[PDB]
């Protein structure tokens, strides 16, 4: 609840610093295909499977 | 009418309390530097009837000693209450209660029953009592009033122990409370204790001394 | 951050680094890190800075009612516990805190180290934040209870210099107070640079 | 899985010098991979102090809400000073630790003759600055303050600080934002806080 | 003044008296009979009923079931008596949840009274102006307004009590014609002829309480005739 | 926060004395058109509407706590009076972390002064001469942006945003071609039937296949 | 002893109290209610105690909702804690339901939030007469509701002081295919007919109609609508 | 038997509230005019004693909005609180000025309930609210539980008559100038104070609201002396 | 009248309250060498159930006189402390943590404004620092410790008779319990009439038991002989 | 209960509160006690209830102090008066904790004020009592200016240059309407304020019978009997 603010800060560590940080609330230059934001294909357009069982795969 | 204002400007629930406080077995202390002198008076009419003690520990480290005078199971209700704030302040804080705020919150406590409908004042003159670097007596009110008193005396017919007490400016606190409570009680019909608080430490005095010193007041 | 603070016997000695971060971003780099409550008794705060400023303020005005109502100073065991109180109402909610909160009771030097956790310990030397482990070891081989005020203020002052140098999350200026019988003293803010 | 904060750029800068407070903050409204709009404030006025919110940008229009509220009730008998509102603003602020204010507020404003700019984070701390930049474009232009108006690590003798200087200063750090922050605006707001009074300008910026 | 809510409607009078119990159980003495019979193999139960106001008297009961143990009956006004049974139920139901067996006579009667009690010092509440008489476990419990109960072998509540009481004292006998013999003692005690419809009859024998139908009152009364 | 049946988009747009709002028709579960009858722009009062995006249901809710609070009220609001009430709603159901997954546009005109306003579920807010909500926001507003509609009259304001609701329906799968368009004018509160704009999809023709 | 000292029945099954709240109701202003097929109108008298309040901006009819409004006499302050929880229960009744409440919804509505007040030992018997106009299936009835709590329906119905003289008045009315503009005429005539000059002060004229003409919303006439009738009628 | 709590007296009629229209009539007069583009209010303060500072009846509520009570100050600073955050609620979250009428709503419902009901205290203050709203608009405020709008009152001690010499006016406050109004304004208090030396340039404190413009304060050396 | 105080400084409910206990069945206390004897007077023959005399836990009992609703609450409310108590720190309590319990409650009672004292009291026997001990509480909540005490019907000549007619010496509780009927005879003839409503329990901190009135009968031949 | 919360709550005929009717006559049952403003200083002496000698002079203290910069001195029933004190420095305390300054005067005055009133209100912190406080309040404080409040049972409060509260308050207003000049320095003004004192109290006027608060832009001074011996004199 409280976040932790400031644990970097205050623990040798053996980033929480003191101030919160923007954006709390990788090395590749990838930029996006879309600005949908996980979307970089067509979409799998098929009907899918729903119902039947999971849980009792082998009772037929 | 209960916690509230008469026509006169009058706390009368309150002040009917303070009467039933006063009529109550009289109680006398003195005190000096490093002593009190704490002295109760007892009705004998029943020898059957076992006299309790008077002289409650509010807190046995800190040498807290209360004392009441008014409608007993009140006294009870406060004793405990005196404890408990002991006890909670030690536990919330982590160290002693001083006496004064022992005093502040027993009469906060004690004035909490006069603000509110639906209850009834305690209607009892408790006194606190303590030595650890010095002599010191609080009496509060049943109304939540309190100040520290040098000496005086409680109860039945207590003004007159006091109007005494002013004059009776001896050094020998003993003497001092022994002989204020003479002025009232009767040897035959009123048995009498009187303790002495010491640093740390508590005891009784002899019945044979304070008997004599008592016969000679109000002969 | 790193905060110090030790007992020796001319008194007692506190230094702090005045550090604030924010992750890589230095957001701040002369926050002060040490709350004076009164004359007294003062407490360093280490960790989430709203946090432990906002707890510590709150203490501060506990102190003040308790010296209205008393007309007596606040001992540092009362002030510490309801201090550590409030942090341990909120154990296990993720609240980050350390702080000391040092004082005299009369004529006796105590610091209390209070943690998030509700942990309160009395102590004669301590040290708090990233750099801590540094200044312990600077501490370590060099504190002394014998010490004379200049070797202790320069003790305290070193030890918190030696762990900016080293510590990421610890630099600036070297704030640094002497508490004593007769009250605290802001003996400076050194910059770490001009050494 | 709720997310209840949304980053509505940032680039907030306030400098405070001897006798007159500047305060500057982009007028661009962020979405996600858009633009809302490019004409929101993100400077609000309690009579003589200047207020400037980022993050989210609700965040801080209720927290300035809450701040008017409270300095009006508080107003029953006497101005507020900056201190007192900085300090409330804290208050504020932490009385949500719970479930923070995503605003990095930023108070300024006049204590009779000397100017004061106070610099807070989410959780409410705050701290006398001499300047101060929120958001996102802070990382791309404190360090500009830092050497040109702060003058650290200038070895040498120092360009005397002026506001005719400092406002090139700041539309310069504000021009390199945009350039290099995605999220930095397309017009500044430029207010200069005086003893006596305070008045507002505008500049274009980087519109792409 | 307006009705006051915190008053306290029970108090000691200069006297020593409870003022308004006393008054509570003045209406539970007014109450239409009720009797009951202890036996060496069981307890009999008996109350009449008033037949004007065109009530059902087939449909409508004066004795009522608690437990498979225990019956009950009262004198005094219907609905303090309705309030106390829904408490009875709850509180032999709360004990079988407990502990899975009948509720105990004695037990039950505590529980009861106590309850009953509270709202002798309840502020702004009277007491139940309601005698009740319980049967069950070979043993007869009268309960008061005051929440005061005493184990009893003949007792009578309502109309004729004392009268009634001692009449019980030179009708008791063997169960089976101790029914017949307090029939006769509490027919001198009615208004009009009874009638079958007129009279509820429970009897606790071995191990439980039953309120016989009304085609076995006409038995007992064929017995009577 | 509830997903079930989702109204796409909404565009309000100012124009020459005037303000649109226009908003498809279609209701969707999933993958699935459930309804195509759903009519999300609603008239708040002489010179306002309000147009809502999202969880249906939210949308109702919405609309139901604003007919409550337009009918107990004794005094009139300005449509910024309105903005102000719908974002405090909003907000306020945010932070107490159930919000409403609804977005809505406030459009309305008093003494001449023109309000294009939206906000979002969590009850951030902003005012513009054209807002978009959802998807429209992303399809249609950077084409709506390129016409400058300040100097628009109606019915090349209607016809800017029958094109937009048009490119929304070729390039959006939760907005169909059944719109209706709500205006607002100093003395003039309209909301037309819904109605089916045309579509063209002759650009994948070809050269050799027979159109049927 | 009298048993008025709470709203408590005395030996003969009277409530006191109650009749003292409706000695208090029947000596208010009179305001007259007319019901008809093609719409509904409500007159009230506005005594002018002194001349410098604005009569013409402080309304007697208090609107409950868009299809329901009320007026009271008696001490009519109490209308204010009558009509604030009858629109708080209404208002959200009506759009729970999506629905306009019923004339039967809102008679339970002013039975049960009247009868409280008579039925509480704290508490004060509401002491007013009120009319409560409503529309619900494009039909308009007009409910008068008693001190006692006492609500039932009528044709036409008169409140306040002047009402022993104005029933009568409204006894020998027909009704059926007036317009409501002939409705506002005998409204203005009989509130007039009870004037009594030597007991009472002069007033202004409150007219509050709910007709087809404006499709049931109630609409509060302007002076200039019936000043011709007041100058007839005066 | 009817004067000390809330329900009618056998006339039908009650007393309380009578009592709280001598409770309002207890604090200095308070002389409002209103004019449909300006409006005056214009006040009488005695010091309590030599050494007694002034009291300053008027608060102003917002820019354009004044308001004055007479009566137990107490209720007249809560009235102050609540139009002040009513102020603030309705700019905020309704993007709109105080209806003068309907801003009292909420407090016309605590009064009406307070009324209605005993234990609750009865406010005893009367108060104008006079503020700027398509025009300036004047209300008084009654402890009953009811604002209407007035063209000119007077609330406090010897109120009655300010409001006489006001009423003999009041229909030329549409035609009559600032300079007019505040001369009719302090007529009046004159009327209710003709003896001299009393009213004076540091017992009187006039306010000026026009539409449209900020409300002001301005002094009174041009009006009595 | 209610619990307030008046001009004379005193409650006069709880006056009242003390006045009813009077009216009740006599009960008797009397602490011995080696135990403490509780006798109590009910009005009939109840060899059913024990109905004046009752157990709080292993090593308290109480006797009852007064409002019998009250007294049974407050008897129930007793053991349930007492039970309380073991639950808390795993062993049972002394008469003292009792008889504070009951005058607690009682004194809560006489407080409140809106509620009456509890019309009874009750003598507790016991132990405490391994010597007997015999405790009483009225309704105004009072704790009195007694070598002997009396409650109930002919309360007052009880009472005056163990204050100058009971001997001051030592005894086991056998010639306590003939010297208590010598005193009740001599007050009164109907005590040394009639046995069949008494009873007596011997109560000894960890073998106490009732008296049969074969054993009453015992006592009352001895001291019908003594005299002769 | 409803039926004591009326009897709090019902209105006399002539307009005010009984309670506060018989509050106002409760407030001045008590010793005397003058409050002094001047442009440089604010005095507020108070003669001291001493029921007994025995009851030591020290802890019969009537001045409390509420904050840094203000002290409250009091007449009437002294119980009402710790309650006010406690409510008072947690107004102060709580002002400083939103604002982190020492409130006005006048702002604590408008609190207590508010609070007064407010018997009905079911929770404590947003009332003093059930009833009005049997006690008169003379508030001194610094917040720029010297400032001396006086607080009435009626929830009345008015800004003074000069008040007497207690049994004495009519002889000493009499007396100070002739004798009270502001342009006179501080310890001359100690002078007479223990001279005006003086004529009431019950006893001679001594350094051990008298309690001062003399409230200074530099400091919230409390004098010492060796002080006040000073200007006994």
């Amino acid at each position: 609840g409280f976040g932790n603010v400031g644990e970097d800060d205050l623990h040798p560590q053996i980033k929480k610093g003191a101030i919160f940080s923007p954006e709390e609330f990788d090395g590749i230059d990838k930029t996006d295909i879309f600005p949908l934001k996980k979307k970089r294909d067509p979409d799998s357009d098929h009907f899918k499977k729903t119902g039947g069982d999971d849980d009792n795969p082998f009772l037929y | 009418a209960l916690g509230i204002f008469s026509p006169d400007g009058r706390l009368i629930q309150v002040e009917y309390a303070q009467q039933a406080s006063e009529q109550g077995s009289l109680v006398v202390f003195s005190s000096d530097t490093n002593e009190i002198c704490l002295s109760i008076e007892t009705k004998t009419h029943n020898k059957m009837l076992i006299d309790q003690n008077k002289l409650l520990p509010v807190d046995k480290d800190l040498n807290i000693w209360y004392t009441f005078s008014g409608i007993k199971p009140d006294s009870y209700k406060v004793l405990n209450e005196a404890r408990l704030i002991c006890r909670n302040y030690k536990i919330k804080t982590g160290t002693n209660i001083s006496f004064d705020e022992l005093a502040y919150e027993l009469s906060l406590y004690k004035q909490k029953f006069t603000l509110d409908s639906s209850m009834r004042p305690f209607g009892i003159r408790s006194i606190l009592l303590q030595v650890k670097d010095m002599a010191k007596i609080y009496v509060l009110e049943p109304d939540g009033n309190y100040s520290e008193y040098k000496c005086g005396a409680v109860g039945q017919k207590s003004v007159s122990v006091c109007e005494y007490l002013e004059k009776c400016e001896e050094e020998d606190i003993i003497f001092r409370s022994v002989s204020g409570l003479g002025t009232v009680v009767q040897s035959d019909k009123n048995k009498v204790m009187s303790y002495v608080i010491s640093k740390d430490e508590i005891r009784r005095v002899e019945d044979e001394t304070v008997s004599q010193i008592i016969s000679t007041v109000s002969v | 951050t790193t905060t110090l603070a030790f007992i020796f016997q001319g008194g007692m000695v506190i230094a702090v680094d005045s550090r604030a971060s924010a992750g890589s971003y230095i957001a701040s780099q002369n926050v002060h890190k040490v709350i004076r409550v009164n004359k007294h008794l003062i407490g360093t705060m280490a960790g989430g800075a709203s946090d432990c400023y906002f707890w510590e303020k709150k203490m501060g005005l506990y102190a003040k009612l308790y010296e209205l109502k008393n007309n007596k100073r606040i001992s540092v065991s009362a002030a510490s516990m309801y201090l550590s109180n409030c942090v341990y109402s909120y154990k296990g909610q993720g609240l980050s805190l350390g702080s000391m909160v040092c004082g005299y009771d009369g004529d006796k030097p105590v610091i209390y180290y209070v943690d998030d956790a509700g942990q309160r310990l009395s102590g004669d030397l301590f040290s708090v934040g990233s750099g801590s482990t540094i200044a312990y070891g600077v501490l370590n081989e060099s504190y002394r209870f014998d010490l004379t005020k200049e070797e202790a203020l320069n003790l305290g002052k070193k030890a918190i210099w030696h762990a900016t140098h080293r510590d990421a999350y610890s630099g600036g200026n070297v704030n640094l107070y002497f508490m004593d019988k007769n009250g605290w003293e802001h003996l400076g803010t050194f910059d770490v640079d001009k050494f | 899985k709720f997310n209840p904060y949304e980053d509505n750029s940032g680039s907030t800068v306030s400098i405070r010098l001897n006798n007159s407070i500047i305060i500057a903050a982009d007028t661009r409204h962020c979405s996600e991979m858009g633009i809302y709009s490019r004409n929101t404030s993100k400077i609000f006025r309690i009579g003589d102090f200047l207020l400037t919110i980022t993050g989210f940008y609700a965040d801080g229009y209720e927290l300035y809400n809450r701040l008017k509220y409270q300095v009006q009730i508080y107003e029953s008998f006497n101005k507020i000073s900056i201190h007192s509102l900085a300090n409330l603003a804290s208050k504020i602020m932490y009385s949500k630790r719970l479930f923070p204010y995503y605003s990095y507020v930023t108070l300024s404003g006049f204590e009779g003759d000397n100017p004061y700019v106070y610099s807070f984070d989410c959780l409410g701390h705050f701290e006398e600055v001499d300047s101060v930049c929120n958001g996102s474009g802070s990382p791309l232009i404190q360090p500009l303050l830092d050497s040109t108006i702060e003058k650290k690590n200038w070895a040498g003798e120092n360009y005397e600080v002026t506001e005719e200087y400092v406002k090139d200063i700041v539309r310069r750090g504000f021009n390199a934002a945009s350039e290099r922050d995605v999220k930095t605006g397309d017009n500044v707001e430029i207010w200069i806080i005086k003893k006596d009074g305070m008045t507002k300008e505008y500049e274009r910026l980087r519109q792409d | 003044m307006f009705l006051d809510t915190h008053k306290q409607l029970t108090l000691f009078t200069s006297e020593g008296k409870l003022d308004q119990c006393d008054n509570a159980l003045k209406a539970a003495t007014q109450g239409s009979l009720s009797v009951g019979c202890v036996s060496e193999n069981g307890v009999v139960l008996a109350s009449l009923k008033e037949s004007n106001n065109l009530v059902i008297l087939s449909e409508y009961k004066k004795i009522y079931q608690i437990s498979p143990n225990l019956g009950i009956t009262y004198s005094g006004c219907q609905p303090d008596f309705r309030i106390q049974y829904n408490l009875s139920l709850k509180i032999s139901e709360e004990y079988t949840d407990i502990y899975s067996t009948n509720i105990p006579i004695r037990l039950f009667v505590e529980q009861f009274s106590r309850q009953i009690q509270e709202y002798t010092i309840k502020k702004g509440y009277r007491p139940f102006g309601t005698l009740l008489l319980i049967v069950g476990d070979n043993k007869m419990y009268r309960v008061d307004p005051s929440g005061s109960y005493t184990s009893l072998q003949v007792g009578t509540i309502g109309r004729e009590y004392t009268e009634s009481g001692r009449l019980l004292e030179r009708r008791k006998g063997m169960l089976d014609d101790n029914i017949s013999t307090c029939v006769e003692c509490i027919r001198e005690y009615c208004g009009r002829s009874v009638k079958s419809e007129d009279i509820d009859i429970g009897v606790y024998r071995g191990q439980e309480f039953r309120v016989y139908s009304k085609e076995e009152v006409q038995e007992v009364f064929d017995s009577i005739n | 926060m509830k997903n079930f049946v989702i109204g796409s988009g909404v565009i309000s747009l100012r124009y020459k004395n005037g303000v649109i709002t226009c908003t498809d028709t279609q209701a969707s579960y999933g993958n699935l058109c459930k309804f195509n009858d759903v009519r999300r722009i609603f008239r708040l009062s002489s010179n306002t509407l309000i147009s809502l995006s999202g969880e249906i249901s939210d949308i109702q809710f919405l609309m139901n706590e604003l007919n409550k609070l337009n009918e107990s009220d004794p005094v009139k609001m300005s449509p910024r009076g309105y903005l102000n009430l719908v974002q405090g709603i909003l907000y306020n159901k945010r932070s107490r972390v159930e919000p409403l997954n609804v977005s809505v546009s406030i459009v309305g005109v008093d003494d001449d002064d023109f309000l294009v306003s939206c906000v979002n579920h969590l009850g951030n807010f902003y005012e513009d001469n054209i807002v978009c909500t959802g998807l429209s926001n992303m399809i249609a507003l950077p084409f709506l942006r390129t016409c400058n509609v300040l100097d628009l009259e109606r019915d090349e304001a209607i016809s800017l945003v029958e094109k937009a609701m048009t490119v929304m329906c070729y390039r959006s799968c939760r907005s169909s071609n059944r719109i209706q368009i709500g205006v607002v004018e100093k003395g003039l509160v309209d909301i037309s039937d819904p109605y089916v704009l045309n579509t063209d999809w002759q650009v994948g023709h070809n050269e050799e296949e027979i159109v049927l | 002893a009298i048993l008025d000292v709470d709203t408590v029945y005395t030996n003969t099954g009277d409530i006191l109290q109650i009749g003292y709240a409706q000695k208090a109701a029947d000596n208010g202003n009179t305001a007259i209610c007319m019901k008809n097929k093609k719409g509904l109108i409500m007159i009230a008298e506005k005594p002018i105690e002194s001349k410098l309040y604005v009569s013409e901006k402080n309304f007697r009819i208090k609107k409950v909702n868009n299809s329901i409004f009320q007026i009271s006499s008696g001490i009519e302050t109490d209308l204010v804690y009558i009509n604030e929880n009858l629109k708080n229960n209404l208002i959200s009744e009506k759009h729970s339901n999506d629905m306009d409440v019923s004339h039967e919804s809102v008679r339970n509505q002013i039975v049960n939030i009247i009868h409280q007040f008579t039925r509480y030992s704290g508490v004060r018997p509401i002491g007013i007469n009120l009319l409560t106009c409503s529309k619900y299936k494009n039909e308009y009835k007009i409910l008068q509701t008693d001190c006692t709590g006492k609500s039932l329906f009528f044709k036409s119905s008169v409140i306040g002081k002047g009402s022993r003289i104005v029933k009568t008045e409204l006894e020998k009315l027909n009704l059926e295919n007036m317009e409501i503009r002939d409705l506002v005429e005998n409204g203005i005539r009989i509130l007039y007919k009870s004037y009594d000059p030597l007991k009472d002060k002069p007033f202004d004229i409150e007219i509050g109609i709910m007709c087809e003409e404006t499709n049931g919303e109630f609409v509060r006439l302007e002076k200039n609508q019936y000043s011709e009738i007041i100058e007839k009628y005066k | 038997d009817y004067t000390n709590y809330i329900i009618f007296n056998p006339e039908g009629k009650i007393k309380q509230l009578e009592f709280i229209n001598n409770t309002v009539q207890l604090g200095s007069t308070v002389v409002a005019l209103k004019n449909k583009s300006f409006g005056v209010f214009v006040t009488y303060n005695e010091k309590r004693s030599k050494f007694a500072l002034q009291q300053k009846k008027i608060f102003p509520i917002n820019s354009k909005s004044l308001f004055s009570f007479s009566g137990i100050t107490n209720d007249g600073t809560k009235i102050v609180k609540y139009l002040k955050n009513s102020t603030v609620f309705e700019n905020i979250r309704k993007g709109r000025d105080i209806h003068p009428i309907h801003v009292f709503d909420d407090l016309c419902y605590s009064a009406c309930i307070r009324t209605l009901t005993n234990g609750n205290r009865l406010y005893g203050v009367q108060g104008l609210l006079l503020t700027d709203y398509q025009g300036i608009s004047l209300v008084l405020f009654d402890p009953k539980g009811s604002a209407k709008e007035v063209r000119g009152m007077s609330i406090g001690s010897r109120s009655q008559s300010c409001r006489t010499i006001l009423e003999d006016e009041c229909d030329k406050f549409e035609e009559y100038n600032k300079e007019e109004l505040v001369r009719l304004g302090i007529k009046a208090l004159r009327n209710a104070y003709p003896e001299t030396g009393v009213l004076n340039k540091d017992n009187v404190d006039i306010w000026i609201l026009e539409t449209n413009q900020e409300s002001k304060q301005i002094k009174s050396e041009e009006y009595l002396q | 009248s209610s619990n307030t105080f008046t001009e004379e400084g005193r409650l006069l409910q709880t006056e009242y309250a003390i006045k009813n206990v009077s009216k009740g069945g006599t009960i008797i206390g009397l602490v011995c060498k080696d135990g403490v004897i509780l006798l109590g007077i009910n009005k009939t023959e109840l060899l059913d159930e024990r109905e004046k005399i009752y157990k709080i836990n292993p090593k308290v009992y109480v006797s009852v006189s007064g409002l019998f609703g009250d007294a049974m609450l407050l008897k129930k409310y007793g053991q349930v402390k007492a039970q309380d108590f073991l639950y808390e720190f795993d062993y049972d309590c002394d008469i003292d943590r009792i008889c504070n319990f009951i005058s607690e409650k009682k004194q809560l009672f006489t407080q409140y404004n809106s509620t009456r004292p509890f019309g009874f009291s009750f003598i507790y026997a016991g132990m405490k620092n391994n010597k007997f001990k015999l405790c009483s509480t009225d309704p105004s909540g009072t704790i009195n410790e007694w070598k002997g005490v009396c409650f109930g019907e002919n309360e007052d000549a009880i009472n005056n008779g163990l204050r100058n007619d009971f001997p001051d010496e030592e005894m086991d509780m056998e010639r306590g319990l003939f010297e208590i009927f010598k005193i009740l005879s001599k007050v009164t003839e109907c005590s040394a009439k009639d046995h069949k409503k008494y009873e007596i329990l011997y109560f000894k901190n960890e073998e106490s038991r009732f008296l049969e009135f074969e054993e009453i009968e015992n006592i009352l031949l001895r001291i019908e002989e003594e005299k002769n | 209960s409803i039926v004591s919360r009326q009897n709090a709550n019902t209105y006399s005929a002539e307009g005010r509160l009984y309670q506060v009717e018989y509050a106002m006559q409760a407030m001045n049952l008590g010793t005397s006690s003058i409050g002094i403003k001047t442009k440089d200083y604010v005095l507020l002496a108070s003669e001291k209830k001493i029921i007994s000698k025995l009851q030591n002079p020290s802890s019969v203290k009537k001045h409390y102090r509420v904050y840094d910069h203000i002290a409250l001195g009091f007449s009437g029933i002294s119980a009402d008066v710790k309650t006010i004190v406690d409510k008072s420095r947690n107004f102060a305390i709580n002002h400083e904790y939103l604002y982190d300054e020492n409130c006005k005067v006048e702002r604590l005055l408008e609190h207590l004020a508010d609070l007064s009133l407010n018997f009905d209100k079911k929770e404590a912190d947003e009332k003093i009592f059930s009833r009005p406080f049997g006690a008169s309040l003379l508030i001194i404080g610094y917040d720029t200016e010297p400032r001396l409040f006086s607080l009435d049972p009626s929830g009345s409060y008015l800004e003074y240059h000069a008040k007497a509260i207690g049994s004495g308050s009519e002889v000493i207003e009499n007396m100070l309407e002739q004798e009270f000049d502001p342009n006179v320095d501080i310890n001359s003004g100690l002078k007479n304020i223990l001279n005006m004192l003086s004529k009431v109290m019950k006893d001679k006027i001594n350094n051990f019978n008298v309690e001062i608060t003399a409230i200074t832009k530099n400091e919230c001074k409390i004098l010492t009997p060796e002080e006040i011996e000073q200007f006994l004199e």
